[PDB]
DNA sequence: TCGATCGATCGAT
DNA sequence: ATCGATCGATCGATTTTTTTTTTTTT
């Protein structure tokens, strides 16, 4: 594809590879290979001696497998690994400003402006979960849905068209692009090993990675109804050609929803706004939905964004905090095992017993398991174990933004 | 030899030298134990070894066929001399092993571990039936008559009775030793995969004392031996040559353990009877059920109940009776149903992998006429055949294709399948046990107001169900408080049985005993079943049929298994009724009382 | 013939090789009557009896044999380990007088012998002296060795004028009631008369049965036992429209393995006419009016016919 | 029609 | 006169594939 000439076909190389060489190589991939081509040890009627027919070969022993390549974490500094966390001499300054939270929160979105509450929720996604020491009760959960709907191309696409490049493993795309085979492998009923060959799909490709979808409201109801069990008790069955099929997804989502008329006319209930099937929209634990208005102040500043994306010196605003230090930061932030000793961990009782208070005029528990795991990442957040009584407070409050939001 | 036989002398001063477990170490007696059940299949601890002679890891590479030989000539100097009379049986004996340091993933292994000690897993696919081979070389000779004498290589030597003559030679087909043989296809599991591609795979040979164990589609544990086919045709080549990979069996351990199975202990084996003669212990089917889940006492009991129960009790001729039953929680979306039933799965013998949309019940690749042409065209029905006396687990029953919903409705009862639409009607019986935690139709749930109109489960279905349940909720801030203080906790896990015993418990209940019934006072069902038909006739009493009244004193017995009294008294009975009183007055209106009232008397 | 103990499938193995044995399966089916023989005038050595080279070897088949060659079958019981599998079988041989001494869908007895053909070799079984079973009258199928006394007795319980009220309560030993319901349920076997005529009209012979009604009944009981008590098979819904027009992929023709063919003088009895669509009803609204079921597939007008009378039980909403 | 088998034969030793 | 190498008469061993009719699932 680095060649691509008209006229004639695919043509056809054999091609070989020596020990060390063997399983790093891999479907979907461009190489930079040797060139040892060699004699290879019906139709050739030409003339025969002897005191014979051959066709064409290759061999080579040298790989440079790239365009497939990341490398996890490994200043340099002392830390707990090589250079795991060896920028230290910043990292600390990550780990202890005041207004980390606004910093952060615009460090990934000069290019774009709309409302400042899901720049400040989405990094619930990429953040982490628990990882804690348990017994053999069940799989205890770490990372968890997210939700969007809005009115039509307030940007909606460019948040996750990006989000796919900026961390490793999670590619994106749609199902819809192809067949039902989102979920499940493309269904085979022809011979060439044994007449019945699933056991991939494209959903499943994200393991500890995400791969959000668009247009999520418009896909049929397979697909979709296997995803109302597939995100909670994450490992997925099915039939008609599977040798018991046991797999496991692992990983969170982002949705992609339209309203029914594509306006936001508040004459009827969210849950009619949408006109669905119901219980699936309370595992998403948080909405934030995006609202259109009519007001030139804000389309003023949206043109004057693209004043700064083509006048090509200086096409964007300043910054304080650079990409790679931010995502090290992240990939730092996880592995810390953090602890829960505090009063909030005594005293949460009494907010979720006030959050139904106010519920006491959808209800329950979901909701709650959701609470303790966004605000464990926000205490991620903080580059700290042991948990604090105001990561609740802010987690509170996000929950009951979502539910105001949803209330008429 | 000097050093050479030190072996089988190290085996000798093994079997009688180390010890653990208190006194009268195992393979002092678990040879005997062998023996006697006619086996012939003694098995070695790795570990043992390691905790006597260490030596045993390094003397074994170079050559493991010699190894296992020079065990199992002890094996044999050791039980045919100290039973004589055994030479009758098989006179052959080998060895096992089960503890190996090391799991190696498939598509990890090369020509570094060529002949000798390996561990691997995977699952079986399609493979050969059942097919025995030879075992010694004895010709006849065709010259002069007379038969070559006794001798992957030929022998052919020139001395032979027939004045060392005689080259050519015929054979008989008697008179000469046999061996048992099978094959089997190794496939890494769609699980630990590299997410997404083709797998990889190799064939595996296992031997005459290893057959009719394995299975298509099935869990697997295997040390085996890495082989090498010594010559595929060697000649002008490919670009490569035409060169093969077997490995050998050895030991076998199976994953799904569908038998009575855990060797025994010396003293920390009656367990059992430590404990299991005291009234209380009764309610510690809960403590153990499912710590989980503050509240829901009474339907988990009653899992627990229909988890321990088995019978045939065929009486003559007429049929096979019951012994497996069905159960439901079809209550509302939220309610902490879902992770009830994975401890099951986790804890219990036998059961299956299935949510709801499976096949259309027909199943993958089911019906498939008989040739050898497409590879043996695979045939199968669905899951219940593969699973028979253990479980199904489904959910979200209200969300199938009703055209396969439909099909699963003959196992339920007459616990057997029957098929045609090929070139064969071969038939098969389906007994297990099924259980559904699904939901329902209307968002959320109805208050008590009635169920057939709360979801659309017809008629002659929900008849074959007996034992309802279901999750009602509603709003009391006193045990939100309780049950958030008990959740919170049970995220505070940070760094009164185990799960250590009632798999042993019900597998010994399950299995051994088979209790009975007595006249006690069994006309009291009869007015109990006339009561519960005539004040329930048009409400929500369509499913008020026999089989649930099968349950009644099945249960019962299920409850006298639980004591493994064998027998029962009044009080395991007056328990079920108390349990259907209690669920089908729960299934009843906001006037919850109707049966309270008419009960009181029996309460 | 013996009568020491019978075995099962999965215990023949190495041992049980070139020795006598005893068993007890079923059968499925088996094949033609091609040939066998002992004499005429295997290796057939090299010298010849100028000259005459290198085996030149005229068979002279004016001066051979023949005796007869059948390659019976054999599955198991069902009762003997096949539930966490599916049953496996095997196939035989037979020598002399014994082809047409078993049709298939009959209980065994066998005397036999796990003998070779040719170190992954290959099995086979035949005959050293067949007998059957009596799983009641495992084996009373065809023949007779019924006696005068057993003609006595029957024909002594026919003037008997007190039988059939007899008969309508010998179904079920366990449940109550239904006698109305189970009058002709035992004529159903008994079938009538087919009386074929100078025209066309070969009249139905037997008769059929219907039943559908609320589950708490006792329908299914019923049923296994009207197959359990001459011959019959049961299956029901899921299965056919389509007969077997297969292919061996040996010789690549195009046989027909033919199962309403296995009750041409036994019975069928089917549940669920109801949830078993209409793709395969047509085939057997024809078979059970005419009996003469056709075939025009490929290159073959082959319209067989069998002679079988049909059972249902149903479902119905609500 | 192709291949090794085996037995015979012609110079060396 | 003994023995090995080469010639040559003598022996036995190989040669079966493209459509169809049911079947499960979209
Ligand atoms: N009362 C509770 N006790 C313990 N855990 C709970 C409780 N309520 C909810 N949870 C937790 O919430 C998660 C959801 O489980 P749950 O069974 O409630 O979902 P579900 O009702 O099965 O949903 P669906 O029926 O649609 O599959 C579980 O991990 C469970 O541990
Ligand atoms: N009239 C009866 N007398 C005694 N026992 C009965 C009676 N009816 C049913 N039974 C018991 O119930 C079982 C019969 O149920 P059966 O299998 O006939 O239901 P079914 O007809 O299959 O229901 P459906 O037609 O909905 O499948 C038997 O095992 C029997 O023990
Ligand atoms: N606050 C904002 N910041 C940046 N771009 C915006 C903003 N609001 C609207 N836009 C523009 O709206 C467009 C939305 O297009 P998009 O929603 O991706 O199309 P589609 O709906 O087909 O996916 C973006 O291309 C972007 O240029």
């Amino acid at each position: 594809q680095a060649e691509l000439p008209r006229g004639c076909i695919p043509r056809a190389v054999e091609i070989i590879l020596r020990s060390e060489l063997v399983e790093t190589v891999q479907a979907g991939d461009r190489y930079d290979f040797t060139g040892t081509l060699i004699v290879v040890p019906l139709a050739g009627v030409g003339t025969r001696a002897e005191n014979l027919n051959y066709r064409m070969a290759f061999l080579a022993c040298s790989v440079q497998a790239t365009t497939a390549r990341f490398g996890g974490t490994d200043t340099a500094e002392d830390m707990k690994k090589q250079m795991t966390d060896a920028e230290w001499h910043k990292i600390y300054e990550m780990s202890k400003d005041r207004n980390l939270y606004q910093n952060l929160i615009s460090s990934l979105f000069p290019s774009i402006y709309g409302n400042d509450e899901v720049k400040r929720g989405i990094l619930l996604q990429q953040f982490g979960g628990v990882a804690k020491t348990t017994t053999e009760k069940t799989s205890l959960r770490g990372d968890i849905n997210v939700c969007i709907v809005g009115d039509p191309s307030t940007a909606k696409s460019q948040f996750l068209k990006q989000v796919s490049d900026f961390s490793p493993r999670a590619i994106y795309t749609s199902g819809k692009a192809s067949s039902a085979a989102g979920l499940t492998a493309a269904v085979v009923r022809d011979e060439e090993s044994f007449d019945f060959v699933i056991e991939a799909g494209a959903l499943m490709l994200a393991d500890n990675g995400i791969c959000c979808i668009d247009e999520f409201d418009k896909m049929d109801q397979r697909d979709q109804v296997a995803i109302h069990e597939a995100m909670e008790q994450q490992t997925i069955s099915i039939a008609r050609a599977g040798v018991r099929a046991t797999l496991n997804a692992r990983t969170s989502i982002l949705a992609a929803a339209n309203p029914i008329n594509g306006r936001y006319d508040r004459s009827k209930s969210l849950q009619q706004n949408i006109q669905l099937s119901a219980p699936i929209m309370s595992r998403f634990d948080l909405f934030f939905i995006l609202v259109d208005e009519c007001n030139e102040v804000v389309d003023y500043a949206i043109a004057r964004k693209i004043v700064d994306l083509h006048s090509n010196i200086e096409e964007s605003v300043e910054r304080a905090y650079t990409r790679e230090e931010v995502l090290r930061y992240v990939t730092f932030a996880r592995q810390f095992k953090p602890v829960i000793s505090q009063e909030a961990g005594h005293m949460l009782v009494e907010n979720y017993g006030h959050l139904r208070q106010r519920d006491t005029g959808r209800i329950t528990v979901r909701q709650l398991e959701s609470m303790i795991r966004l605000s464990e990442a926000m205490a991620k957040l903080e580059c700290s174990n042991r948990v604090l009584e105001r990561h609740v407070k802010e987690a509170f409050r996000l929950l009951n933004k979502s539910i105001i939001r949803v209330e008429q | 030899l000097g050093p050479r036989t030190e072996i089988a002398n190290r085996f000798q001063s093994f079997l009688r030298t180390f010890v653990d477990e208190r006194g009268a170490y195992t393979y002092r007696d678990r040879i005997r134990r062998m023996c006697e059940q006619n086996m012939s299949s003694f098995v070695v601890s790795y570990t043992d070894l390691a905790n006597k002679e260490h030596v045993l890891a390094y003397f074994l590479p170079e050559a493991p066929f010699q190894m296992l030989e020079i065990f199992d000539k002890v094996a044999k100097d050791m039980v045919l001399s100290i039973f004589p009379t055994y030479e009758r049986v098989t006179t052959e004996i080998h060895v096992r092993i089960s503890e190996l340091p090391l799991i190696e993933e498939l598509r990890t292994f090369r020509k570094l571990h060529l002949n000798q000690l390996v561990r691997t897993l995977g699952v079986v696919t399609a493979t050969t039936g059942v097919l025995p081979q030879l075992s010694v070389i004895k010709y006849d000779c065709v010259k002069c008559g007379y038969v070559l004498g006794p001798f992957n290589t030929e022998i052919k030597p020139g001395s032979c009775p027939e004045c060392q003559s005689t080259g050519p030679f015929s054979i008989n087909m008697e008179q000469t030793l046999y061996r048992n043989y099978q094959k089997i296809t190794l496939q890494e599991s769609p699980g630990r995969i590299p997410a997404g591609r083709i797998p990889r795979s190799k064939d595996v040979i296992l031997l005459a004392d290893l057959c009719d164990q394995c299975k298509p589609g099935d869990e697997l544990e295997v040390t085996g031996i890495y082989t090498n086919n010594y010559d595929g045709s060697l000649n002008t080549d490919q670009g490569f040559p035409v060169f093969a990979t077997v490995i050998i069996a050895n030991h076998v351990v199976v994953k799904d353990s569908k038998q009575v199975v855990q060797s025994l202990t010396d003293e920390d084996i009656a367990t059992i009877q430590k404990l299991s003669k005291d009234p209380r212990i009764v309610e510690r089917v809960v403590a153990s059920m499912a710590p989980s889940i503050y509240g829901h006492d009474y339907i988990k009991r009653a899992l627990a109940l229909a988890l321990f129960g088995g019978e045939s009790k065929n009486p003559g001729e007429k049929h096979k009776v019951r012994g497996d039953i069905n159960l439901l929680i079809c209550g509302d979306p939220g309610t902490a149903k879902s992770q009830f039933l994975k401890y099951t799965e986790k804890v219990a013998p036998r059961a299956v992998f299935t949510t709801g949309q499976g096949a259309s019940a027909v199943g993958l690749t089911a019906y498939v006429r008989r040739n050898p042409v497409s590879r043996e065209w695979t045939l199968e029905a669905g899951a219940l055949v593969l699973a028979d006396q253990g479980v199904c687990l489904i959910d979200e029953f209200d969300k199938m294709n009703d055209q396969d919903r439909t099909s699963i409705h003959e196992a339920m009862e007459q616990q057997s399948i029957s098929i045609s639409k090929a070139g064969i009607v071969t038939s098969l019986q389906a007994r297990c046990t099924v259980i559904a935690a699904a939901n329902p139709i209307g968002g959320r749930y109805d208050p008590s107001m009635t169920f057939s109109e709360n979801v659309n489960l017809s008629e002659p279905i929900l008849s074959r169900f007996d034992v309802l349940c279901v999750v009602k909720d509603e709003f009391d801030p006193m045990q939100d408080q309780q049950l958030a203080k008990f959740v919170v906790h049970s995220h505070m896990k940070h760094h009164e049985i185990p799960q250590d015993l009632l798999r042993q418990y019900i597998v010994y209940a399950k299995e051994n005993i088979r209790p009975k019934l007595t006249n006690i006072d069994e006309d009291k069902i009869a007015k109990m079943y006339a009561q519960l038909r005539q004040e329930s006739f048009a409400t929500g009493s369509l499913p008020i049929t026999v089989r649930h009244i099968e349950s009644v004193i099945r249960m019962s017995e299920a409850h006298a298994r639980m004591h493994l009294r064998e027998n029962v008294m009044e009080a395991d009975v007056s328990m079920a009724i108390r349990m259907m009183l209690e669920s089908f007055i729960e299934a009843q209106k906001f006037s919850v009382m109707k049966k309270m009232r008419s009960t009181f008397q029996k309460y | 013939s013996s009568n020491a103990n019978p075995t099962n499938i999965r215990q023949l193995k190495s041992d049980c090789v070139s020795k006598l044995v005893k068993i007890a399966g079923i059968i499925v089916a088996a094949s033609g009557i091609s040939a066998k023989a002992t004499r005429m005038s295997y290796a057939l050595p090299r010298k010849c009896n100028p000259k005459c080279p290198l085996d030149p070897f005229f068979i002279m088949p004016d001066k051979c044999k023949c005796v007869d060659f059948q390659t019976l079958k054999l599955q198991e019981l069902p009762d003997f380990v096949p539930q966490g599998e599916i049953p496996r079988h095997l196939q035989l041989f037979c020598d002399r007088s014994l082809c047409e001494r078993v049709v298939p869908g009959n209980r065994v007895l066998i005397q036999g012998i796990y003998s070779i053909r040719k170190g992954v070799r290959a099995p086979y079984m035949r005959v050293v002296g067949i007998t059957v079973d009596s799983e009641g009258a495992g084996a009373i199928s065809r023949y007779s060795n019924i006696t005068s006394d057993e003609e006595e007795h029957f024909r002594r319980m026919a003037a008997s004028g007190d039988i059939y009220e007899r008969l309508s309560q010998s179904l079920a030993p366990s449940i109550f009631g239904s006698r109305d319901i189970k009058k002709a349920i035992t004529c159903m076997l008994f079938g009538g008369s087919r009386k074929r005529l100078p025209d066309g009209l070969c009249r139905r012979g037997d008769i059929n049965v219907l039943l559908l009604g609320d589950p708490g009944t006792a329908k299914s009981q019923l049923l296994k036992f009207v197959e359990k008590v001459p011959i019959a098979v049961y299956t029901s819904g899921k299965g056919g429209l389509t007969a077997s027009v297969m292919k061996d992929p040996q010789t690549r023709n195009f046989v027909m393995e033919g199962a309403m063919v296995l009750a041409d003088g036994g019975v069928v009895c089917i549940d669920e006419f109801d949830k078993m669509r209409e793709d395969d009803r047509v085939a057997i609204h024809e078979a059970m009016e005419q009996q003469t079921i056709s075939i025009a597939k490929a290159g073959i007008t082959t319209t067989l016919n069998s002679r079988c009378s049909v059972l249902a039980a149903a479902n119905s909403i609500f």
